[PDB]
DNA sequence: TCAATATCCACCTGCAGATTCTACCAAAAGTGTATTTGGAAACTGCTCCATCAAAAGGCATGTTCAGCTGAATTCAGCTGAACATGCCTTTTGATGGAGCAGTTTCCAAATACACTTTTGGTAGAATCTGCAGGTGGATATTGAT
DNA sequence: ATCAATATCCACCTGCAGATTCTACCAAAAGTGTATTTGGAAACTGCTCCATCAAAAGGCATGTTCAGCTGAATTCAGCTGAACATGCCTTTTGATGGAGCAGTTTCCAAATACACTTTTGGTAGAATCTGCAGGTGGATATTGA
């Protein structure tokens, strides 16, 4: 019956910005719903973006262009920087 | 060769592997690139950092150390961008921003 | 005897409820309304209390928002008292009708 | 069980007044209370109808919070706080 | 390249109005319409299956999707034609 | 000997099936799903065309143009609700003038 | 010398335009505007003719609708003359603001 | 360029909208709403253009943008 | 009502821009097999939902009473409609040229796969503690004089 | 401008309901060695997408008049807010019984995989055609008198 959640990571990220703060469980589930929601919106747009350009594979480029569509810059412009960053760091194996 | 989590290889807190799986099992496309789960885990991580930063402050302001729903609301609604992003979202137990139209005040 | 003028407690109440987040409709009556509507839709149904709570949170978030808009239509008509015609215009413009 | 009737009246004048307050409303016309019950009933019927549809499709007899969340999402009124 | 339901729409046009024709724009509009509803029903069907952890979109998912998407009487008749076509088909 | 003719339809049952698989909607697609979905699509198409045809007729026309599709949709509550967030290019609007704005 | 009373030609125009479907904005100025805006997003762009047409269609349908709602707000305030205050209210209730 | 959208043009739109009397200030208000609308739509369209690695905005780029804004347009490829 | 503008409104009429109609080739669509396997059916372990009981007080009901708000009227300043002029910018109709979507043709970089070890997480026990609720003076905030 | 009357604050307290940690697996990431593709990269077209040219034709920009619409100013019936007295019925706590989710297994009917074999659907000319766009000539619809 084990079920997956983002709680673990949401909490880690919480400790990073505000080391002193905690979070009630309602707040946490709320936060969970937010993560799975934007994941759904990004993925879907990514999915469609891939279709339009006759591709059967969703690259980091589809995610990027999707992010630019769903988010309002500034939020967009900063999300794209972090994504580019995390990827190149990754490609540096 | 020791195990190096992709999250760490990417410099992230969010679960790159998990995200990579949710992608292949979500019927979003035939195949998923290696970078895809990394870029998404980053964005998803950037955003939750952004709302927790503001939520935590709304908490501090209201003299509490634990973040609750109402703090998430003030954080979301008082931020133009987060507000637009979550424009059609209702946060349970979040209440509303205190706001009274001028015409209504004692003359 | 002391007596606040009409409008002062009303403003007090706005400040008070805009500050809080608890549900404003009573639990039991609402649970009933849900069971009554659901039942006249499909018999032998059951609800997780969680499910009834999700419906109450949504209905209240919805009625409260409809009243913000209703209030703007009232004001716009140079009034301060909301009326049915105000709720109807907000719903018309919102697309909940035409 | 017991027969269910007129439960829409379980939505009192004071509960509607409170909702108007949180919505920032200062003065309420006598007719608002019945328009509100009418409006609330339509809203609830639609969400319950879709929710019970997700339930039947899952061959269940119990409406779960998820059915409601999904119903609400269909109507374009996403809810956070019950996804688990 | 570029396939459309254009041809299938014209046949249907001739059944209800053998007498009537149809402009170019009107035809593309009916084409956008078919692809749109096709996408709404299929998508809702996709989710419905994932809610029940099923790997296949059966006519049961198509029907619920229809019930969720088509309003009132449209949904009813849509559902009637639907199961009817699945019957005159499973017959051989 | 096509599944369409077999199901008694004018719509491409075969294509609807291919479009369901290539659509990334699910791992597997049931045999009947494309038949059903194809039936639903044909029916709604017949519905609109049926009403659009009537709109043309009344306009003293034999060819259905965009305006006719618009008149058929916006004058039917069910279709209007379904296509509530859709604009028909070159379809115009329904003639309707608010009472108050009338003379005298 | 003949002269129709104020508002009579307005009604005449309403009936005419609610009866047709032709675009009401001049095709050329619109196209100029569309490219001006686009240049601000990506320089040196080409536009399929139909791309510009799709945009004018949506753009005009959007405005016509907004004017319907705006007119309702003006009527709601016991008027017959639409005002910015009316466009603003409609856009607010609509969620565009 | 926004002035290209002229008073008479706006009156016409309003008329189709069923508007009888138009306040003198509606013309400038309209141009502003129209430019925000176009900016949003084109911005998304052009994003679709760039993703497809083209230099030409196609009608489909506009059709997909409109759907993203919840303004589905029929008769141009969807 | 009388009369004089302009507006609409059928009935016919003649081509031109589209439609509908034809004549053909591939790429889906139907097939005959040979496999995979998804998930309906069959249990049954056990959370959770429907109920019941009882007591307590937070709150919904009803009724009084009169402040001040919405609805009616009036009246006139001036904004926005109707128009005749005068004139500029949109149409539109080929020509020609050229940027460039759309197609092919490769294939090396990048993925999907199939197994095999290794952890990273999730499900409860075991521990910790913000803060919900109560109290009480300190301070306004209102509203009558 | 005073002040009574009341409501709003804010710091001070203290158990315990709701977080946090501590532990243990075990389902699923990370590690590697193959069996396929894919998505880009060049190369070339044939499209259609600018650019001009260049008249005519409306359709837009002004300036005039003044009709009638929107406010501003006044009133007043009575609607709807503030308070009070009553006592109902929603809350809160606890405890069950068993309806019916959920978790596992079992395994055929059903869907996926080739490898082919036809047939149908998209193309680009060929053969008609529905309405537009005029043209009157005839009742309307407006509006001044
Ligand atoms: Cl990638
Ligand atoms: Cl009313
Ligand atoms: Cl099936
Ligand atoms: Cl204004
Ligand atoms: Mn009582
Ligand atoms: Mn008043
Ligand atoms: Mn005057
Ligand atoms: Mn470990
Ligand atoms: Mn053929």
């Amino acid at each position: 019956t084990r079920k997956e959640s983002y709680s673990i990571y949401i909490y880690k990220v919480l400790k990073q910005v505000h080391p002193d703060t905690g979070i009630s469980s309602k707040a946490m589930s709320i936060m969970n719903s937010f993560v799975t929601d934007i994941f759904e919106r990004i993925a879907s747009e990514a999915s469609r973006l891939a279709h339009y350009s006759k591709r059967s594979t969703i690259s980091s480029r589809e995610i990027q262009t999707a992010v630019r569509l769903l988010l309002p810059g500034e939020l967009a412009k900063h999300a794209v920087s972090e994504g580019t960053k995390a990827v190149t760091k990754y490609t540096s194996s | 060769a020791k195990a190096k989590t992709r999250s760490s290889r990417a410099g992230l807190q969010f679960p790159v592997g998990r995200v990579h799986r949710l992608l292949r099992k979500g019927n979003y496309s035939e195949r998923v690139g290696a970078g895809a789960p990394v870029y998404l885990a980053a964005v998803l991580e950037y955003l939750t950092a952004e709302i927790l930063e503001l939520a935590g402050n709304a908490a501090r302001d209201n003299k509490k150390t634990r973040i609750i729903p109402r703090h998430l609301q003030l954080a979301i609604r008082n931020d133009e961008e987060l507000n637009k992003l979550l424009g059609r979202v209702t946060i349970a137990q979040g209440g509303v921003l205190p706001n009274i139209q001028a015409v209504l005040l004692p003359k | 005897p002391h007596r606040y003028r009409p409008g002062t407690v009303a403003l007090r109440e706005i400040r008070r409820y805009q500050k809080s987040t608890e549900l404003l409709i009573r639990k039991l009556p609402f649970q009933r309304l849900v069971r009554e509507i659901a039942q006249d839709f499909k018999t032998d149904l059951r609800f997780q209390s969680s499910a009834v709570m999700a419906l109450q949170e949504a209905c209240e978030a919805y009625l409260v928002g409809l009243f913000e808009d209703t209030n703007l239509c009232a004001i716009h008509a140079k009034r301060v008292t909301i009326m049915p015609k105000d709720i109807q215009l907000a719903r018309r413009i919102r697309g909940e009708r035409a | 069980r017991k027969v269910l009737r007129d439960n829409i009246q379980g939505i009192t004048k004071p509960a509607i007044r409170r909702l108007a307050r949180r919505g920032g409303v200062k003065r309420i016309s006598g007719l608002i209370y019945e328009e509100t019950r009418g409006v609330l009933k339509v809203f609830l019927e639609n969400v319950i109808r879709d929710a019970v549809t997700y339930t039947e499709h899952a061959k269940r007899k119990t409406v779960t919070a998820m059915d409601v969340v999904y119903a609400l999402k269909r109507q374009g009124r996403t809810l956070y706080g019950f996804g688990g």
